[PDB]
């Protein structure tokens, strides 16, 4: 009970979000930041991404999926600026 | 060796975060089930994930090797050295991480979905056998999609990823797509004969079940899959996709490619 | 503390309130379950709450400029996701 | 039905979220302290927040009326309807929310920072009196900044906000700035006389404490503040600010304005 257009959006989201999340996780870990310290810019960002990823994309409308896709495009851009001072 | 390598501690820290992320909202069960996926690149295996998520009422973890590649501890340095050809350097890490996660999660008894193409039979047989030894029931859900539609899908996926990030976007070799298309039918019959899978299913992009070995034990998955793979797609059905891809390629400045030119002709030929 | 950082912080606080309030208003107006992180707009609200827990006085000028961009991006993003109509 | 109004339910739900947001990471204490801020618009009062955050070791809640203006349930509609003059229409809501928050938080006993300009003596007197009745020690920290620097501050602020969002940026009417500059010195002496505040301090743009009634109880805050407000600023000091303003106004395509023409004229005269 799904559409190709939405499942295609989900596939792209899954690949993009992985890339963005990994970039932030990698920095937090190679930098020995306390993952339990939300005051740190990078950890706070990591926690926001964790919250964003916990969702079930199969329960979103096409419009919502396109929004999630833009969310990750925006975080892809943002994470690059935050990590690469 | 050297930078392409990593310490057990770096591996461990990543494994722990991966596990933390994957088990969120999930719970181990008494009689776990593992769903091995199959289907050529571009077929749209995400549709299988939807069907399985529904079947397990959401209590299932998806293990996708690709999601760990850019997680290599030294990914940044590796990229500066190899740029677009970095993939081959981090695949070993991803492979090890994937096997570590499957091992840990299967030890605990979570229902699992294992991303795969079914290009070979040895990999799924090996996985299923290992899992059954841990008390798992094993199924194999596979996409049955016309080769022309999946091929166009690999192109659209690439162009879309390119639009998102020109840096990391990389096309799916048509050879990789064609090799799965060619071997999958025969491979499923081979898997059918092993009796390792309680049910082998074929699905289309809308999540419609087209075949089930559990439902028709004596019917091989082979012929049904071949029929779909070779089905002639009407211009009416294909035109929309062609135009959508065409427009994305123009935006990406990819008109000077055999792919774009072929889409133009196949399109103007309508 | 420097005037430069202080000014950056003043701008951040004004912009973040604008973005957060837009999201809060939408969530409340649409009677969305604030405890349901699956709802796209509520998930965003919760991320914004997380963003606001930080002490900007502990950040370097570079970190503040990054935070400032964060709010610019969420300003843009919120305007897109807050799609549903109604009072 | 008048979009300017809102239900008590709408107010309540917003009040609840505000309290949840504000108390996050803070804790009520046995003997709370409240810091009433003062200073004309553009004087950089956020610097005062920094000093107080340090003094309270981070256990303080900042209450800022402006952060609730766009929280009005019908802010969007009011913005299209009244546009540029929308602020006066949401102030009833923000004033009501600000007082509700102060009331609820002071009932508990959290340390508080109350943003203000010090335009009047009565508002802080009533506020401090109410707080003391709830067991609070009440202090007053004020920015002491040359009127030229604060005025320029209001411009840089507007243009910077405009760059982030043309629809969210709103200029500080000059009267809003000038009236405070005019009232403050005398108002501070009047406040000093009440003895309500255990300490009245003046801080410069750099965070330097210029005066403290606690340290010099026989010295009025008036003269010290007037001296800084009227201090003549050199070509330098403001040059960097003028340059930052120019950069933003060029970006915002606001060159065709008296402000801009004045900025470039000044900058040109400051060249080697």
């Amino acid at each position: 009970a799904v559409t190709y257009e939405k499942t295609f959006e989900i596939e792209i989201i899954n690949e993009l979000s992985a890339s963005v999340y990994n970039r932030v996780l990698n920095y937090v870990l190679n930098h020995e930041l306390n993952k339990n310290d939300s005051q740190l810019l990078e950890v706070n960002l990591l926690n926001q991404l964790k919250l964003a990823k916990r969702v079930n994309l199969f329960d979103y409308s096409l419009e919502e999926l396109q929004a999630v896709h833009e969310y990750w495009r925006s975080m892809n851009r943002y994470s690059k600026q935050v990590l690469n001072k | 060796a050297n930078i392409v390598n990593f310490t057990d501690k770096q591996f461990e820290n990543r494994l722990n975060d991966n596990l933390e992320e994957l088990i969120q909202g999930k719970k181990a069960v008494e009689s776990p089930t593992a769903f091995l996926l199959g289907g050529q690149p571009g077929s749209g295996k995400t549709s299988l994930r939807s069907a399985i998520f529904e079947e397990t009422q959401g209590n299932v973890i998806v293990i996708d090797n690709d999601t760990f590649k850019q997680q290599h501890p030294n990914f940044d340095e590796l990229v500066k050295l190899y740029e677009k050809d970095v993939v081959k350097h981090v695949t070993p890490y991803s492979n090890r991480m994937t096997e570590a996660i499957i091992s840990r999660l299967s030890d605990q008894g979570y229902n699992l979905v294992i991303e795969g193409t079914g290009r070979t039979t040895d990999v799924p047989i090996q996985t299923a056998t290992m899992l059954q030894a841990k008390g798992y029931e094993t199924k194999m859900y596979v996409m049955a999609v016309p080769k022309i539609n999946s091929y166009l899908g690999t192109i659209e996926r690439y162009e879309t990823m390119y639009a998102d990030d020109p840096m990391t976007a990389r096309a799916t070799p048509k050879q990789a797509h064609d090799i799965v298309v060619k071997n999958l039918p025969t491979n499923l019959e081979t898997l059918h004969k092993t009796g390792l899978f309680s049910d082998i299913r074929l699905y289309n992009r809308e999540g419609v079940k087209l075949y089930s070995s559990l439902e028709t034990p004596s019917i091989s998955p082979k012929e049904t899959l071949e029929k779909e793979l070779n089905r002639k797609v009407s211009g009416k059905e294909i035109q929309p996709t062609l135009e959508r891809i065409e427009q994305k390629m123009v935006l990406n400045k990819h008109q000077e490619t055999p792919e774009f030119k072929a889409i133009q002709q196949k399109l103007e030929s309508l």
